[PDB]
């Protein structure tokens, strides 16, 4: 959308191209939203990252082409911390982080809190996620 | 059952339309506040221990922010029951009738 | 010429180049009296040339 | 058990619901069901037209006192005098004939409406079997009538709506020709092209019959393409035709307003000022507290007048009570408000269909211009922004002019009426469309423009932001219910973003620009808020601006003047009370209070359950339901709009009181 | 149950008797030709009929939505029309029986007054 | 007075008891923790106006009626019926049948016609009338469930003002139009409503008594 | 910047040259003793003053809501008080300069009229 027709402090991350974008796909996502759905270890130590779109029709992999489409501001990748292929103890990490600012009137809101964490690509390290002031990588590390 | 549904407490605006469709006999969906509700401090959650995989919250097609996902039994994460086909778009203006381009 | 005559007679008719929303502006200006639409048509027909 | 309650307030929730006021929603209706419903409703319309004709009887030719006057029949009496079915006759002899004619036409309408209702019922049940022959007709492929159904429309009944336009136009040509021959045979009125008599109506009925027949032939052999209305004609074509009928109805109101004041319409409307009208509920002949019947002559408690025995309805002249323009204004404002409402409803139902096609991706799959335009997300923003800017400019200018006029009237800040906008008249090239052109007419034009643009803002928000808006595109949100009232206090609040709530806001905004018509057609000097008031200079308008008429009173003083007659009558007084009652109750559902109502209703339920045990016995399981904000907004829009336009009617139906004597300056 | 009507009717009659009792406690001068017993009874009739009409309109029109459906294609609009016709005929055979004529019987239907 | 006092006392008691939780919100999984929050969204069919601030607004709007009753009683405006002194059927026959020693100004609805002939006859009172009506109805823009509509429209205003100032004027138009949040909207609306009504209840009070002691013999 | 104040004035002077220009086309008869040059200008000045006063009130009451703080303990009530004072004194020095007397100068204060 044109800069002069948008809310003043809008970055290119939130400025959408394809001027009629909202009706081409889901209107919630300015850019196509992909989810890390599985990260398994088979044969060698390398893990197979599975990028299933929010539409849920395909089962893709990071790949140089989608990496380029990421670093060109066209797609976004999230992990859904409830992912069962996690390495860090997200259930304890989410709970003890909500205990700083959440009062359990329901006594179970913190327990069942799940959120998405975005994934970015530098280059030297692959698809890496920055979580809790530390930069984890999907390759090893974060899984 | 399978195909658990979940709520992302990162897109959810707490509207509770998902809670309206959850069966009262299973309080799967709830509220957490952590602050004032004028700033989105009323997110919703899905109690996976109480959720019985109704599809009611997701198949109702009312989540405005795409927080309901319905992870598929194998690994697939949906976001909305059907998604438009991601079309290439352009403006069609004719040459010297109807429009004149320029 | 033909386009100036069109703008004087039906200001939207001469101005079909500009936009999908600008044509409504010219048409509704034509609806208000007849001079606002003609003025808009001449202004945006002399803008791509001058 | 705290869950048995929960599937009780999980019953009005604004998820996708039955919504009893959507039983006849076009989604569950097919083409033939629409035909049948329209036929049955036209039969009921004929029934109520017959009822109105009956209400028009004044002598009952078999011999009895007739019906008192009522607006239902007074709004059509000029037409029946035009057709020769009723008379402005002073004598019973010529009025017995009018009563007989109205009775016969009412019986004819009853019979035709019964036939039409039966046919619509059979279309509704998909039962096009002829009981006399035993066969069954095919809705998809039918011969229209017979040989006429073969020479034109050579078999091959229309399969699509764009293919049905043409046969419809031929049907309307048949309607025009039938009305022309009805004139010529039954109602006299041979077709003469003299455009000053009702004969011109027959002549133009034949002309329009020919025009519609030729146009129907052309569109039968060359159907046009709006393309997209063919598929979901239940909501797309229906809404487009609804807004088209709304504009046509506003146009018809304007035609009525112009025509009914012309000399050619004098024996039908202007001559209503030579009559005396006995309206139901108007001031009746009052009697003292000790009336003891015994008619022929009152003994104890003499009534107001020795005539009009007992409780008779007192006469009122058609000259002091301007029944001519009262009926004219009633008809014109009825058609104008109906046109505005139909335009709003067409935009709303089109937004409903358009959100439905945005949700399934059909929005990007539209080829017709009418959507490929607005599928831009920037031309949407540019169009809405320029409409808002034009509305701001027009409304600010006209409102500041009105406020300055009122200030100069009241001489606030030591101003003077000569400092007002008395000089701001329409241009002489625009003075032809007004009688006595002044600042009032300029203000009327600019207020109409401002109110139309103000409602156009919400109409454009319905048309464009049915599913998503640039705000909600920037946020991670999308609209997917057309009736959801909110997403919550997030982002400070998300109230009333759906196209249903945008429809409600369009209605509320058009209330001002539509009641401005009621002020105008009654001559109520909208150019200022305090006109005719004896405060400082408000009575100097007639001299400072050299007015020829003398309008009732300003915008605010309009509720003082001409309310002298609303109060003077019992029926208009009770209508005033009922309208105000209905109107302010809309606050109980528009104010952001639905959850307070739910909490209080839970408290009342627990009270009634407890009050049913401490004093009464047995279970009191009944619980109080609260209208949800979707239902609350629907009911509130109805209550508000009806409450204001049950009293705009009172302004219209209480008299004209717009004398043609400009009072002199206060000096 | 029949106990609720036995209390709604019972409550109405109890409060009507209460009105009749409080009418005798307030010293008032009735209308010229009226009975002190009936004139508060008519007032209570009007008051109770007003509240009862409001209730049945709330009780009835609210229950109408719970039964209105596609099967009401017929006899729903015909009910509204027959309401129109009974009202229009009542404005002739109950309210304002005849047409306003003088004691002599002359119709002043034009500007002859 | 009893009805209005109890009717506003309903909201006062809800403030005094349901400040944090209520039996309805106990049975739901909900709690109140802001005293100024407007709602919890469209959940459960809606949770509008449940805070103690909103109940205070409701108490004010509810006491508006019971206090206008005081205004009209101290003006002798016959709140006993909605018409009085109006020549329709019998509103001028009250003073005879009821055996009154005073001629009250008018009824409830007729109170706006009478005792307004003097409001109109003076410029200052008419200006106060117009300003009060304006301020009062402006409160609908914020009490109605319309905050999100105003926010969407205000973003449209921002994009328009910055579009009209970028390629027709120059430089950035960083200013964006603010919209009162639902809490701010309800606060401003309650003040607008209350002021709009009681800037004209003043006109009732400060325009004359007109409650003469001459009980209007019946019109017979 | 400065182009806005060259357009807020520029827009206003456009209205001044537009209201004044249309007064000579919308043929009207002015006040008995008045000139057609200044009688539309006075109305335009009142109209522009209305809009400008509304805009400056909005801007001022929005600015002294972001700038208002606990440091406005004084001079918030003192500014209100001095505004009250200047209004009350303008009620005597500018508006209604004297308490009404007759043309001869006599005071009537009781119901002697
Ligand atoms: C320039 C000073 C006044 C002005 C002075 C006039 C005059 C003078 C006339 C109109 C008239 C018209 N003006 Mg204006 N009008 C103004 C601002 C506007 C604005 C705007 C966005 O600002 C708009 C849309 C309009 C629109 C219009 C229509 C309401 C009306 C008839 C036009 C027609 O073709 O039919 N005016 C400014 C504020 N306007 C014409 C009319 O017919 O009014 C009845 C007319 O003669
Ligand atoms: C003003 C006339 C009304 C109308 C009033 C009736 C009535 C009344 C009847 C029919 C009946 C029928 N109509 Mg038809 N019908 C109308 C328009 C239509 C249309 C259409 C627009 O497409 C269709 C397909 C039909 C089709 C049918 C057949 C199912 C059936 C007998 C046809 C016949 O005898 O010849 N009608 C016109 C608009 N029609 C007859 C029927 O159903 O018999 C069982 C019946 O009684
Ligand atoms: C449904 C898709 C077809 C179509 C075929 C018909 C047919 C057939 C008829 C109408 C009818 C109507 N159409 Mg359509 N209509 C279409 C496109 C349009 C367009 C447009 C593109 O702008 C407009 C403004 C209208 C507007 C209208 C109203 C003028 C008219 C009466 C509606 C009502 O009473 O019900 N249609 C497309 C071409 N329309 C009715 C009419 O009046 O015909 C004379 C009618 O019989
Ligand atoms: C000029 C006449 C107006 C019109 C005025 C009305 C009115 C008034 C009513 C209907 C009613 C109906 N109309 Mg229609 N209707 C028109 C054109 C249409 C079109 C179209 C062009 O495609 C369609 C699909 C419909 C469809 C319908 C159904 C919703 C319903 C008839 C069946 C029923 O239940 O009874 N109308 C034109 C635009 N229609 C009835 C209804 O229930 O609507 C909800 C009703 O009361
Ligand atoms: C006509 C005016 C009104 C009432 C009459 C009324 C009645 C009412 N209202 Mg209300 N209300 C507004 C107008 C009216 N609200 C406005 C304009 C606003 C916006 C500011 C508003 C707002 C809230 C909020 C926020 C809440 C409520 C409630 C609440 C309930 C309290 C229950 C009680 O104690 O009984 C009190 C109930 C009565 C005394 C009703 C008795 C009938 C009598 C003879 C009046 C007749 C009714 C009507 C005039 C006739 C129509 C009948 C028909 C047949 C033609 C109770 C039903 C609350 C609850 O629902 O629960 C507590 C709640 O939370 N409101
Ligand atoms: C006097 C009364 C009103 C306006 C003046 C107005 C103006 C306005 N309204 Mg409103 N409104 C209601 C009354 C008024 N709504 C009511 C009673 C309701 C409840 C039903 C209501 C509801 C909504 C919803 C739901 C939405 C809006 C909007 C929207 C904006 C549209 C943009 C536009 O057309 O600009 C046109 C704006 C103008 C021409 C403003 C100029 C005027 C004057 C010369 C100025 C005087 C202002 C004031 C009277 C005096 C202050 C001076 C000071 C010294 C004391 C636009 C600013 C919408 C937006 O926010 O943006 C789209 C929106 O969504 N409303
Ligand atoms: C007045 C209502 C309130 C408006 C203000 C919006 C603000 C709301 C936002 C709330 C927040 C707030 O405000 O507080 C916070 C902040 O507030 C201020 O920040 C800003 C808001 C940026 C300044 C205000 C902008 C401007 C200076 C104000 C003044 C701008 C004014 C209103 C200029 C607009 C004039 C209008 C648009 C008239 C334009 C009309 C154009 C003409 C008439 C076209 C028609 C004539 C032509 C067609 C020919 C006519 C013709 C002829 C001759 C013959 C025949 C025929 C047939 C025809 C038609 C402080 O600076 C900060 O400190 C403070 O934090
Ligand atoms: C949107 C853009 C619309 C631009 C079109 C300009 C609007 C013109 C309106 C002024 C026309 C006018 O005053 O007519 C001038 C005519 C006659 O003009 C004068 O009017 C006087 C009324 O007191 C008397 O009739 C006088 O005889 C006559 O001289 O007025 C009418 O009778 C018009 C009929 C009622 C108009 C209804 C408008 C419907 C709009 C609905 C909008 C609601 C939203
Ligand atoms: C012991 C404790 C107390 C127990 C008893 C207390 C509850 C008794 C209340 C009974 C009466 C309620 C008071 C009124 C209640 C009141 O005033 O609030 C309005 C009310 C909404 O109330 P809620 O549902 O929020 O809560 C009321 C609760 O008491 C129970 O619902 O209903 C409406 O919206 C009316 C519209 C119905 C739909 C009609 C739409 C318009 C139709 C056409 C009419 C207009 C024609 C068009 C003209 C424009
Ligand atoms: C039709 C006229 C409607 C104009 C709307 C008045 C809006 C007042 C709000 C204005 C407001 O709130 O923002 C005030 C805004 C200045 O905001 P900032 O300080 O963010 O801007 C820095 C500026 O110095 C550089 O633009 O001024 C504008 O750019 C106004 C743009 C519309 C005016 C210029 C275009 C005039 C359009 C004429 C159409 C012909
Ligand atoms: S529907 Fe979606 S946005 Fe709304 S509360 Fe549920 S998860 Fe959150
Ligand atoms: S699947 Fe069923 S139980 Fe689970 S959250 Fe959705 S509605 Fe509730
Ligand atoms: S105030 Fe009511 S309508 Fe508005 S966001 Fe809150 S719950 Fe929704
Ligand atoms: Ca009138
Ligand atoms: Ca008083």
């Amino acid at each position: 959308m044109q800069p002069q027709l948008s809310r003043p402090q809008t970055a290119s991350n939130q400025v959408r191209k394809a001027v009629s974008g909202p009706w081409s796909g889901n209107a919630v996502h300015k850019a196509e939203k992909y989810f890390i759905t599985s990260a398994k270890r088979d044969r060698d130590g390398k893990l197979q990252i599975e990028l299933v779109p929010a539409s849920g029709r395909r089962k893709l992999s990071p790949t140089p082409e989608m990496i380029r489409r990421l670093i060109d501001g066209e797609i976004e990748i999230y992990i859904l911390t409830t992912q069962p292929d996690i390495a860090i103890d997200m259930n304890k990490e989410i709970i003890d982080m909500e205990n700083r600012y959440v009062i359990d009137f329901d006594k179970r809101g913190v327990k069942w809190t799940m959120r998405e964490i975005p994934v970015f690509y530098h280059e030297g390290k692959g698809l890496c996620v920055e979580l809790h002031n530390k930069i984890y990588t999907l390759d090893q590390f974060f899984k | 059952a399978k195909k658990h549904y979940f709520i992302i407490e990162n897109l959810c605006v707490g509207c509770g339309l998902c809670l309206d469709k959850c069966p009262p006999k299973v309080n799967a969906i709830g509220y957490k506040f952590y602050g004032d509700v004028q700033e989105g401090g009323f997110r919703c959650y899905i109690d996976q221990a109480a959720c019985i995989s109704c599809s009611a919250c997701f198949s109702g097609d009312e989540c405005p922010s795409g927080a309901l996902i319905e992870v598929l039994p194998d690994g697939e994460v949906l976001d909305f029951s059907y998604t438009p086909p991601e079309r290439l778009d352009f403006d069609l203006r004719f040459l010297h009738r109807f429009h004149r381009e320029a | 010429i033909r386009r100036l005559i069109l703008a004087f007679i039906l200001p939207p008719a001469a101005v079909m180049n500009k936009e999908a929303g600008t044509i409504m502006l010219t048409g509704i200006l034509t609806l208000w009296g007849w001079i606002p639409g003609v003025v808009a048509a001449l202004i945006m027909i002399s803008k791509e040339q001058s | 058990d705290a869950a048995k309650m929960r599937r009780f307030l999980f019953q009005r929730t604004e998820t996708r619901s039955t919504k009893w006021y959507q039983i006849f929603d076009t989604e569950k209706l097919d083409d033939e069901q629409v035909v049948g419903g329209h036929l049955a409703l036209l039969g009921v319309l004929g029934f109520i037209m017959g009822i109105y004709y009956i209400s028009g009887i004044q002598v009952f030719p078999w011999g009895a006192p007739g019906f008192h006057d009522n607006w239902f029949y007074l709004t059509i009496k000029p037409r029946m005098v035009s057709l020769g079915i009723d008379t402005y006759s002073t004598k019973t002899a010529d009025l017995e004939a009018a009563g007989a004619r109205l009775l016969g036409w009412a019986a004819f309408h009853f019979l035709v409406g019964s036939v039409l209702i039966f046919g619509g019922w059979r279309h509704w049940t998909h039962n096009l079997t002829n009981p006399f022959t035993g066969r069954c007709g095919n809705f998809r492929d039918f011969r229209f009538l017979g040989k006429f159904g073969d020479v034109v429309f050579n078999g091959t009944s229309a399969k699509s709506y764009k293919e049905a336009l043409g046969p419809h136009a031929v049907y309307m040509s048949l309607l025009f020709l039938g009305w022309g021959i009805v004139m010529w045979a039954i109602l006299g009125f041979a077709p003469i092209p003299d455009f000053q008599t009702i004969n011109s109506e027959t002549f133009m009925s034949f002309v329009f019959a020919v025009i519609f027949f030729a146009l129907g032939i052309y569109w039968w052999n060359n159907p046009p393409n709006a393309a997209i209305h063919l598929n979901d004609d239940m909501k797309a074509a229906f809404s487009v035709h609804l807004t088209a009928i709304g504009y046509i109805n506003i146009a018809l109101g304007c035609i009525a307003f112009v025509a009914f004041q012309q000399p050619s319409f004098a024996p039908y409307y202007k001559e209503l000022d030579k009559l005396v009208f006995y309206l139901y509920g108007e001031p009746f002949n009052r009697v003292s507290f000790n009336f003891v019947e015994q008619g022929g002559k009152v003994i104890s408690g003499a009534k107001e007048f020795a005539d009009f025995p007992a409780y008779a309805i007192l006469p009122k002249s058609g000259e002091a009570f301007g029944m001519a323009r009262v009926v004219t204004n009633l008809i014109v404002f009825n058609h104008i408000i109906c046109g505005v409402l139909y335009v709003f409803a067409g935009v709303y139902h089109g937004g409903q269909y358009l959100l439905k096609i945005q949700l399934n991706g059909m929005y990007n799959q539209i080829k017709s211009i009418w959507i490929t335009k607005g599928r831009d997300q920037e031309v949407q923003v540019k169009i809405l922004g320029t409409v808002m800017a034009l509305c701001f400019a027009t409304m600010l200018s006209v409102y500041a002019v009105i406020v300055w006029n009122t200030i100069c009237e009241l001489n606030i800040f030591g101003t003077n009426i000569t400092m007002s906008f008395y000089w701001l008249k329409p241009l002489p090239i625009f003075q032809w469309m007004f009688a006595d052109p002044s600042i009032n007419d300029w203000v009327m034009a600019h207020v109409i423009t401002a109110g139309s643009l103000f409602s156009l803002i919400a109409l454009v928000r319905i048309a464009f932001f049915a599913h998503t808006s640039p705000l909600w595109d920037d946020l991670g949100l999308k609209k997917n219910s057309y009736s959801f009232p909110c997403l919550g206090p997030v982002y400070g609040g998300t109230c009333g973003v759906s196209i249903q709530d945008q429809l409600w806001f369009a209605m509320l905004w058009g209330i001002k620009g539509l009641s401005a018509v009621c002020w105008y057609i009654d001559g109520a000097w909208i150019a200022s808020m305090m006109y005719g008031v004896p405060a400082a200079d408000a009575k100097a308008w007639d001299s400072i601006a050299h007015l020829h008429h003398h309008y009732t009173s300003g915008i605010f003083y309009y509720f003082w003047t001409e309310t002298v007659t609303i109060f003077s009558s019992s029926h208009l007084s009770t209508i005033l009370m009922i309208g105000h009652l209905v109107w302010f109750i809309s606050f109980a559902v528009w104010f952001e209070d639905r959850g307070s109502r739910l909490e209080g209703a839970d408290i009342q339920t627990r009270t009634i359950r407890w009050l049913g045990k401490k004093f009464l016995n047995r279970d009191v399981n009944f619980r109080f339901p609260v209208l949800t904000i979707s239902d609350s907004k629907l009911a509130g829009t109805f209550l508000y709009f009806g409450g204001t336009f049950m009293l705009v009617f009172l302004f219209l139906a209480n008299g004209f009181y717009q004398t043609n004597s400009p009072l002199p300056p206060p000096v | 149950n029949g106990k609720l009507i036995a209390l709604a009717v019972g409550g109405a009659v109890l409060m009507g008797a209460l009105f009749f009792s409080v009418s005798f406690l307030t010293g008032y001068i009735p209308a010229p030709n009226h009975s002190a017993i009936l004139t508060p009874l008519r007032s209570f009739m009007g008051w109770f009929l007003l509240i009862f009409c409001a209730s049945i309109i709330i009780m009835g029109l609210g229950k109408m939505s719970s039964a209105i459906s596609d099967k009401w294609f017929l006899s729903f609009p015909l009910s509204i029309f027959v309401i129109v016709m009974v009202m229009f005929l009542s404005l002739r055979v109950y309210w304002e029986k005849g047409r306003t004529t003088t004691v002599d019987g002359k119709y002043i239907r034009t500007t002859a007054e």
